[PDB]
């Protein structure tokens, strides 16, 4: 099992530097290039430079020659990637991808990637409010005012049990935080009969995970 | 460079049905092309190496041909799970390794008619200052919906957000959220606050309202 695991999300400010880290297993780590490749929101793939494992020899791409850096700590099976003077154009989502090299080369095991965002405001939790309505009945969550943009919703019930999730939302951005909802679907009969009151809404974000009771109608 | 061109940008198709994506390379390549798949929110993931070669792991749907200029990738028969955007990529002559602009894959269905949910703001929240409607359409396709809020059947303009779900994996639905944001005070000044669906499985529109005080 080829893995690659990189460091969690990263919020800048415009003209400082980040440093995003690469650990690879399950192979001979000196033994292939690894690559770096990014992709602003809705955007294309960018190649952005190359390191072998090995020699720790680098190439980059003339477009960000002078303000990158790709490095590699062989004992630890690790790549980095440094790029400073950041702008917020460079606000993305920063991928390692190792380089098969056997017949033509190709990059056949990416890492999970990490959000770099650059921004003027900065990083905050996000604050919970439950939505309420006013067969099946439908209850959600609200989080509010939370950046990055990197947030995870999950339900349970009052007896700690988990509730089925449904396909999360994309945040939306507005005065420089993100906002997102979330829904849990109750059968409406199961919820008239029941001696429940609420339900638990959670978040989990890089700058603290909340909880929110959510009444049921 | 070498400039990568996918086509067609945008494709639809049925569960079971053959489809084809074209990329076309400004200049020879030879076999030097690969076929990446990216879900939403996901990283890439190979399929095809050396215009023609499955990765390990990939299901055999998968294929592809080509050399020189013209490269093309098939799945000869679609799954829901297969909605996603493809990508061609060269490592013939580089850098820059290019990338096609991509092709996005949607799974074709039946018509499915939104059910409909509007939610007032909360207590706490309002305390805050802010006041959010929200306004939740689950379960329909084609992916085109419109959603129209009103406040006092005012049609609002330039203050509501929304987005949409990735097409689900089994019934190839979606779902789409849409945010009314106005001020405490605004929101206090008016009585009935709507949102208005309309969308290719409803014969009309379909409205959900409440008044502010329940
Ligand atoms: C946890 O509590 C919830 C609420 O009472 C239970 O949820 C019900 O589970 C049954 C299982 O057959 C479903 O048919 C109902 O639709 C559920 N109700 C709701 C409102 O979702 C759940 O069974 C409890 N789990 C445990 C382990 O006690």
């Amino acid at each position: 099992q080829v893995q690659l695991v990189q460091s969690g999300a990263e919020v800048k400010k415009p003209g400082a530097s980040v440093k995003v880290s690469c650990k690879a297993s399950g192979y001979t780590f000196t033994s292939y290039a690894m690559h770096w490749v990014r992709q602003a929101p809705g955007q294309r793939l960018e190649w952005m430079g190359w390191i072998n494992a090995g020699n720790g020899n680098t190439k980059y791409s003339q477009k960000f020659q002078g303000r990158v850096t790709i490095t590699r700590d062989t004992s630890a099976s690790t790549a980095y990637m440094e790029l400073s003077s950041l702008r917020s154009e460079d606000t993305a989502v920063y991928y390692c991808a190792r380089e098969q090299w056997l017949d033509l080369a190709h990059f056949d095991y990416w890492g999970q990637g990490t959000l770099v965002t650059v921004s003027s405001g900065s990083a905050s939790a996000p604050t919970l409010f439950p939505l309420v309505s006013c067969s099946s009945v439908a209850v959600g969550c609200l989080a509010q005012d939370f950046l990055p943009d990197s947030i995870t919703f999950s339900w349970k019930y009052k007896n700690n049990s988990d509730i089925s999730s449904t396909r999360g939302f994309p945040s939306v951005l507005r005065g420089g935080k993100y906002a997102a909802t979330s829904q849990v679907l109750l059968p409406s009969k199961d919820v008239m009969q029941g001696t429940d009151e609420h339900v638990v809404c959670k978040v989990q974000h890089p700058n603290g995970n909340k909880e929110k009771n959510v009444p049921l109608p | 460079d070498i400039q990568l061109t996918q086509s067609p940008s945008s494709l639809s198709a049925s569960v079971g049905d053959r489809v084809t994506i074209t990329c076309r390379a400004s200049q020879s390549i030879s076999s030097y092309l690969n076929w990446y798949q990216q879900k939403p929110g996901k990283a890439p993931k190979l399929l095809i190496y050396a215009a023609s070669s499955l990765q390990s792991g990939v299901p055999s749907r998968f294929s592809g041909s080509g050399s020189g200029t013209d490269f093309t990738l098939t799945i000869s028969s679609l799954q829901p799970e297969d909605f996603a955007t493809y990508y061609c990529q060269q490592s013939y002559s580089t850098p820059p390794y290019t990338f096609g602009q991509g092709t996005k894959l949607e799974i074709k269905r039946t018509v499915a008619a939104p059910s409909v949910f509007i939610f007032p703001p909360s207590d706490e929240q309002l305390k805050s200052g802010t006041a959010s409607v929200v306004c939740l359409l689950n379960n329909f396709y084609p992916r085109e919906a419109k959603v129209q809020w009103k406040v006092d059947n005012a049609l609002q303009s330039g203050n509501s957000q929304e987005s949409v779900t990735e097409q689900d994996s089994k019934d190839s639905t979606y779902s789409l959220s849409s945010t009314l944001t106005l001020s405490k005070a605004d929101y206090e000044k008016h009585k009935v606050y709507a949102c208005e669906v309309t969308h290719q499985g409803l014969s009309s529109p379909v409205t959900k309202s409440f008044n502010r005080g329940e």
